[PDB]
């Protein structure tokens, strides 16, 4: 609701353009955060254009990170970095 | 000889018609390869109007005419050559089954998709019983064959039923759909089985025919589905034991499949709902509000 | 792979039991041999596992009758434990699943959110009614609950306009199932005797919010039963309410009425009766009645004003434009004309 509260401010002027980057605990909800998007549920998360765009970030991305960091630890100590 | 090729052809050749010229409105037409009537039956094929109100229940009294006919024919041997003026049983069937193609030929031109039009359960009753009676009299002789098939119609009774005023339960409706379902397999069943087995398996030429009377034939159907099994009837040729095994089979899975109608309609039975009647002189004190045990 | 088993395990027992009766038990030099067929077999095991036991064939050598026994105490225990699953998978049935057609030539609308009985009831009963013109739009439904057995057979009496579909508002599968798009509009209801109402509300905001998602130029008519969920409903970028998107919220409405009434008594129940499309009844005994519904039989209708009475006379001909059309009336609104 915040988000699209943002989307739709105006103060002299619009604030569309304004940088937003927005948490989600269900992957399944991004397709909300725009409105120009195909909405296609079968479409993964990283497919979808909020993701691509750089405005929506959830926690199942970090999922994958385990096998990533056990088939190479030093990858993990990188990100630390 | 025999002329159920006559019947079978006609009634196989029509639906196999019917089939290819629906399904070739997309077939042909594969990218270039009125109304205002046409919802008119509509609104007579439906129970919205009081001439769709007045269809139906002629509907229900003509197939139980035909089924009573059926039920008479049964009665007599299997294929006879019989002129058709003659006897009084010959033209009421017309009339019934006329009548019958009259309404499926208003449902037809109301049809939404008459690809799905075309598998309904009424209109392949309609058009496996009609052509067999139009070629007996172009044949001029009887043939029972599926002419029990009008039975399947007694599944409508309950929607009738919605409009007499007779039944007002909801749930007794669901009861009696459940008995008209009932009966109407019940009773094609026992024609299937009573055909099958009074003429024998064709590549045994005919030779192992088992007299059955049609409500011995009842009777056996019943002894069947309720796991008696007494032997004292049961069915000889090939193809009546093939299609007693199936249909025990059917039978079983829609009883399985009914469980939780039967669950859910026996047993809801209420508590009350009349009125208490009134003793004269005698006196009676209402005691309500927090009613429990203690 | 349940029907495959069962298949497998009558031929093979049927198989088993042919070998057994065609060739006679040894403990009598052979001299048991039974001619029945193969399928006579078949027809033997369906007969001796339905239960029915015929008994027109029967299994007649010493190995034969074992087997049976044995293994009609083996399938009987097989098939109680396949009991299970047949109880799991028979119930998964679907109701109204399908899809909506668009009819040329024809407006629709779809009504979504918290329904049931009563509230359908009452939507259907305001909605196709006989003293209204015709009304040809027809009605598609959708919940995510199947729908029960009365409220089928009141669709049934309805078949005409009203029919239902089974979908999640929220899926833009199932909006796109029942032609969202080519609706003229959307009709969200809310469930306004359910405990913590602001959780209906947002419920709500999110039905909307998925609409205007999947459809921006779409007419939403919704129920709040707030007014700063009405002010949060107001921050969706297509929230346009200047040309339908209409918020009635219940709560302020009312109290709006209360409050009316305590300025004028008896304003709320005449408001409510305008509003109301009622099916005007004169009964012939003379009661207050009577005179309470020849009132109550006016109703509410919107026209622009014509060109004589539109140029710089609006109050004037408010004066006497009424004895003369037989009517009642009253820049940006059109409160009290005057002067
Ligand atoms: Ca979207
Ligand atoms: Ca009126």
């Amino acid at each position: 609701l915040a988000s699209l509260n943002i989307k739709s401010m105006q103060f002299d002027t619009t604030g569309v353009n304004i940088p937003i980057i927005t948490e989600l605990v269900n992957d399944t909800n991004v397709q909300f955060l725009d409105q120009d998007d195909d909405d296609d549920p079968d479409t993964e998360l990283y497919l979808t254009q909020p993701f691509a765009c750089g405005t929506a970030f959830a926690v199942s991305v970090l999922d994958s990170l385990m096998s990533a960091t056990y088939f190479n630890d030093n990858i993990l100590t990188l990100i630390r970095t | 000889q025999r002329m159920w090729w006559a019947f079978l052809a006609s009634s196989m050749v029509t639906f196999f018609g019917g089939l290819f010229i629906i399904l070739l409105w997309r077939t042909l037409k594969y990218l270039w390869t009125m109304t205002s009537v046409k919802d008119w039956a509509g609104v007579m094929i439906s129970a919205q109007t009081l001439t769709g109100r007045v269809l139906v229940v002629l509907v229900f009294a003509l197939s139980i005419g035909a089924l009573v006919i059926y039920f008479i024919d049964s009665s007599n041997p299997i294929e006879s050559c019989q002129n058709f003026y003659k006897d009084f049983t010959l033209q009421i069937d017309m009339a019934f089954n006329v009548f019958f193609l009259l309404y499926f030929g208003l449902r037809f031109i109301a049809a939404n998709d008459k690809l799905w039009f075309w598998l309904e359960v009424n209109s392949v009753v309609d058009f496996f019983t009609v052509p067999p009676v139009f070629v007996s009299v172009y044949l001029n002789r009887s043939w029972l064959g599926l002419r029990f098939l009008r039975a399947l119609r007694l599944i409508q009774f309950s929607e009738i039923l919605q409009f007499l005023n007779i039944l007002k339960t909801s749930n007794s409706i669901k009861l009696v759909n459940l008995l008209s379902i009932f009966i109407s397999t019940w009773l094609t069943a026992a024609g299937f089985i009573h055909l099958v087995e009074n003429s024998g398996d064709p590549w045994e030429n005919f030779q192992n025919n088992q007299a059955l009377t049609y409500w011995e034939c009842v009777y056996l159907l019943m002894v069947t589905m309720s796991t008696v099994g007494y032997g004292d009837v049961y069915a000889k040729t090939t193809l009546g034991r093939l299609f007693m095994v199936f249909f025990i089979l059917g039978g079983l899975a829609m009883f399985a499949s009914y469980v939780p109608e039967i669950i859910e309609l026996i047993g809801n039975r209420k508590k009350y709902g009349g009125s208490y009647s009134a003793v004269s002189g005698r006196k009676h004190i209402v005691v309500c509000g927090h009613i429990t045990l203690e | 792979n349940l029907l495959s088993i069962f298949i497998s395990t009558w031929l093979t027992a049927a198989g088993f039991i042919h070998l057994v009766e065609n060739s006679g038990d040894p403990w009598e030099n052979f001299q048991n041999n039974q001619a029945l067929t193969y399928w006579e077999c078949v027809y033997l095991l369906m007969v001796t596992m339905s239960t029915v036991g015929y008994g027109d064939v029967y299994a007649k050598t010493t190995l034969g009758r074992l087997f049976m026994v044995f293994f009609i105490l083996g399938g009987l225990a097989m098939f109680a434990s396949y009991v299970p699953e047949i109880i799991e998978l028979i119930g998964n049935r679907k109701k109204y699943g399908g899809s909506y057609s668009a009819v040329s030539g024809r407006k629709h609308i779809v009504v979504c959110g918290h329904i049931t009985l009563e509230s359908v009831s009452n939507f259907l009963k305001a909605f196709l009614h006989k003293a209204r013109d015709d009304v040809n739009v027809e009605i598609v439904f959708l919940h995510n609950i199947s729908p029960n057995l009365e409220l089928e057979a009141l669709f049934k009496r309805h078949f005409t306009q009203v029919e239902f579909y089974q979908g999640s508002v929220l899926n833009p599968h199932d909006l796109a199932r029942v032609k969202i798009e080519s609706a003229d509009a959307c009709l969200i209801l809310a469930n306004k005797y359910c405990a913590d109402p602001d959780a209906e509300d947002a419920s709500n905001i999110m039905r909307v919010i998925s609409i205007k998602n999947y459809h921006p130029k779409i007419r939403i008519i919704t129920q709040m039963l707030q007014y700063h969920n009405k002010a949060h409903l107001l921050n969706i970028p297509s929230w346009n309410w200047k040309e339908g998107d209409d918020a009635i919220c219940l709560a302020e409405l009312k109290l709006g009425f209360i409050a009316q009434s305590c300025l004028a008594q008896g304003l709320s129940t005449m408001l409510a009766n305008l509003f109301s499309m009622r099916s005007f009844i004169k009964i012939e005994e003379d009661t207050w009645q009577k005179y309470y519904l020849e009132g109550v039989s006016n109703e509410m209708y919107t026209e622009y004003l014509s060109s004589a009475f539109v140029g710089l006379s609006f109050p004037t001909v408010c004066e006497l434009c009424f004895v003369k059309l037989k009517l009642l009336m009253i820049s940006r609104i059109l409160i009290n004309p005057g002067n």
